DNA sequence: TAGGCACTGG
DNA sequence: CAGTGCCTA
């Protein structure tokens, strides 16, 4: 088993030189620097640990090292550089699997400032290290008398790189041995450092091999990214934009400006007593100029001041839409009254009160409606065109979008999404939905050698969710709740029980019962909001022996004030779970999580085992794994029918292979885009 | 006897009114306005006959102050035959506000 | 819409 | 950094 890191010239989609490399060989107990010379031999050594079926440790080597590994070897050696996923592992991967309850700034692309609790020390260090490092350059230079450009740190290789290149195995080495102290996800009696890859994947919890498949898999994913129809989302930012005007135009004219104090820096004082006056605004005294300046009668001042006469320095404000201050501010001056306020103290001013909202004027009344469309069109312009991570920002060279994903970013095994987040994007439901999502599509990639546009096929896993709570009560229930999800009509079977009025008010109320909702949530789904949100979830409950028994099960396992801070996932890993009346939801949302983590990754593998091939230069590549659906482009119809029936054949051997009680199922659409395939 | 303002009478009672008239911009929760407000009672019986004094109020009536900048309040324009004639800013002594409109008029 | 990402205002 | 919207059931 080895450990390594690499230093390049830049993030991998721009890397084109290799600087150095650092390994660290359990075999032997030594450190190995490779300079930029040393490529080469470098690529030799990772090799020879494949040749002996070994190991290679990086930390983020998964989505960076490797993939940059191959890059950077057929650009500088023209040659062809492929380490097996089955020989990898990644520390970073592997934090976030052990630690999935503290949060991590992904390797410095997040400020550690403002995430909440506390962050693994090693991992902390080795996220740093880039920042860190710019900052050791930018002090040697300035201190030589040397100007300093935003990144040329990177520019060249040097020994302070090399020293961090050092630096970094040593602090991973550390973080690995530290990931494998931990005896629930490592059996003590192995010593992982010294084993092959075959049996380090079989003898460590199942966990360890999933996030590791996951995480190359999703790896491969980014680089693939998701097409994306520029010229149409230009032209959907010239429509919203000239919208956003008009609407600016109407309201401004609706409400005019006015005068607000600013400027001031003096505490305006009773005259008569001297009483303080912090409410009254901020004034300025001016220390000069007087009605005659200074010398037969003297000449007029034309200064606008007068030594001693106090005033409010004030400045004009233009009505902003987007201002929720603003808005208040007009929309009480025509007779509306707050009834819901803030914490920090302040008018809640969401689209919900918006609605609520009534005044005598009429023309006021009219504008509100006019200041919801204002802030959903700014939403849809911020997300596609203006924002920092706006769509049109990221675009890449080859047409496409590579989002980011951190697989195991909630501590449920669920992935996240950042940069730009494509779990986000408006759903066809929404005002300008169709648009957005069209814009995301297999046909805006056209073939590399045909030139014909690829074809998208989107699966979902169906009602997952429910067939988790399914597969949970039949230890109590006998598969009676799973036998009437596929045969039957759990939701009239759901209504019945908690006694509700509509069927589709019991689907309202059974997927806000598994994502743990507050009775509040309950209440509004009959119009009783947060006062029947209590007897519902009874009635229920009452009506649902095999759910109580559950709920009393899963609570046994933590409580006794802890017994336990954690469920079992469904690969063994543990799960923190916050209060024990999360509990059932932490396990519900867990299992959905895991389930379609396995899923995404076995309908992969079988595909490449039916001969197709992974890539652009292939017939399919994932483009988008949004929690429950995969959204994946073909090179053909043929293949986009291959696809769908393979996702089945994947779901329906994960629901075998964790022997789940109730049979899992999904359905496919085929299709040019998002939009369609949705 | 003073004379109150709006956007819509603004240029007639003042812009078109004959002699000098004395515009106070103003508004309700400026410390400095409410301290010369009484000064400006007492200016307006002193020098009826001889100067107008106007107040128009900047938040019930929006649309004029702009057009004359106005960076602060109280501010006190005096105008002659429809143009601004003199400007102050603040709330000044019943003294240097006799001195300033003597001294102008 | 519970959890995350991200935006605009001040 | 506060107040919100957008996604996912
Ligand atoms: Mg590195």
């Amino acid at each position: 088993m080895i450990v390594s890191d690499i230093e390049a010239n830049a993030l991998l989609e721009s890397v084109t030189k290799f600087h150095c490399g650092v390994i660290y060989d359990y075999s032997t107990a030594e450190y190995v620097s490779y300079r930029p010379s040393d490529f080469g031999a470098y690529l030799d050594a990772l090799e020879a640990e494949v040749a002996r079926g070994g190991l290679i440790v990086f930390h983020n080597g998964h989505k960076y090292d490797v993939p940059a590994l191959t890059k950077l070897a057929k650009l500088q050696l023209n040659r062809e550089f492929h380490l097996p996923r089955e020989n990898c592992i990644d520390t970073l991967v592997l934090s976030r699997l052990i630690h999935s309850n503290l949060k991590d700034t992904d390797m410095g692309l997040l400020r550690s400032g403002k995430l909440p609790g506390a962050l693994e020390a090693w991992g902390y260090r080795l996220g740093e290290m880039k920042g860190e490092y710019k900052d050791d350059f930018k002090r040697m230079l300035e201190e030589q008398g040397e100007e300093y450009v935003d990144g040329m740190e990177w520019w060249n290789f040097n020994e302070e790189m090399m020293d961090y290149n050092v630096q970094d195995v040593v602090v991973t080495k550390a973080l690995l041995e530290k990931l494998l102290s931990d005896k629930h996800y490592f059996p003590p009696e192995i010593d992982f450092t010294d084993v092959g890859y075959t049996t380090f994947w079989s003898e460590s919890l199942e966990a360890v091999d999933i996030e590791h498949r996951a995480a190359w898999l999703l790896a491969k994913q980014e680089r693939n990214g998701f097409p994306f129809d520029t010229k149409a989302i230009e032209e959907l930012y010239v429509e919203l934009a000239a919208r956003r005007s008009e609407l600016l135009r109407k309201l401004t004219e609706t409400f005019g400006s006015w005068y607000q104090p600013k400027g001031g820096t003096e505490m305006f004082c009773h005259p008569r007593t001297g009483k303080p006056l912090p409410k009254y605004p901020r004034i300025k005294t001016p220390k000069v100029g007087g009605i005659f300046k200074k010398p037969e009668p003297c000449e007029l001042d034309t200064r606008e001041y007068v030594a001693g006469a106090p005033y409010t320095p004030v400045e004009h404000v233009v009505f902003n839409p987007s201002s929720r201050d603003h808005i208040q501010k007009k929309l009480q001056e025509a007779g509306w009254v707050p009834t819901k306020y803030t914490d920090k103290g302040a008018p809640v001013v969401d689209d919900e009160v918006l609605e609520g909202v009534r005044v005598d004027d009429p023309e006021k009344q009219a504008a509100i409606d006019l200041i919801k469309e204002y802030l959903m069109i700014q939403k849809r312009i911020g997300q596609s065109a203006e924002g920092d991570k706006a769509w049109l920002r990221y675009v890449a060279e080859d047409g496409k979008i590579h989002g980011s994903v951190n697989p195991n970013g909630a501590v449920t095994g669920r992935a996240t999404h950042a940069f730009p987040n494509l779990a986000q994007i408006p759903g066809v439901r929404s005002p300008y939905g169709e648009q957005c999502r069209a814009a995301f599509g297999a046909e805006h990639h056209l073939d590399g050698i045909t030139g014909k546009p690829w074809v998208q096929a989107g699966i979902d896993a169906s009602g997952l969710e429910l067939r988790c709570l399914a597969h949970f009560m039949a230890r109590f229930d006998n598969g009676e709740y799973a036998h009437e999800i596929l045969n039957g009509d759990i939701h009239t079977k759901n209504q019945i029980a908690a006694e509700l009025p509509t069927r589709d008010n019991a689907k309202t109320f059974i997927y806000g019962f598994l994502y743990g909702a507050g009775d509040e949530k309950i209440g509004q789904i009959v119009g009783a909001g947060k006062e029947r949100g209590k007897e519902l979830k009874k009635k229920f409950l009452e009506n649902t022996p095999a759910i109580a028994a559950l709920r009393e099960s899963i609570q046994q396992t933590l409580v006794e004030k802890w017994k336990r801070r954690w469920i079992k996932g469904l690969d063994g890993r543990k799960v923190h779970v916050r209060s024990p009346h999360a509990a059932l939801n932490t396990l519900l949302q867990s299992a959905g999580a895991l389930i379609c983590k396995l899923w995404i990754i076995k309908t992969e593998e079988m595909l490449v085992e039916k001969g197709l091939k992974h890539g652009w230069d292939g017939d399919f590549a994932y483009m988008a794994w949004v929690h429950d659906e995969i959204q994946v482009g073909c090179r053909t119809e043929e293949i986009a029918q291959v696809v769908i029936e393979t996702a089945q054949e994947a779901m329906r051997w994960v629901g075998d292979h964790w022997n789940f009680r109730c049979l899992l199922d999904t359905e496919g659409k085929m299709g040019p885009n998002w939009a369609i395939c949705h | 006897k003073i004379i109150h303002l709006t956007d819509d009478s603004f240029d007639t009672d003042v812009l078109k009114a004959d002699g000098a008239i004395l515009v106070d911009f103003w508004a309700e929760w400026c410390g400095p306005c409410k301290m010369i407000a009484p000064i400006l009672d007492e200016i307006a019986d002193e020098y009826q006959g001889k100067l107008t004094v106007a107040k128009l109020n900047i938040d019930q009536n929006p649309g004029t102050a702009p057009k004359y900048g106005i960076r602060g309040i109280p501010t006190l324009l005096l105008f002659k035959n429809g143009e601004v004639a003199a400007t102050k800013v603040g709330a000044l002594s019943k003294g240097q506000l006799k001195e300033f409109l003597d001294a102008n008029l």
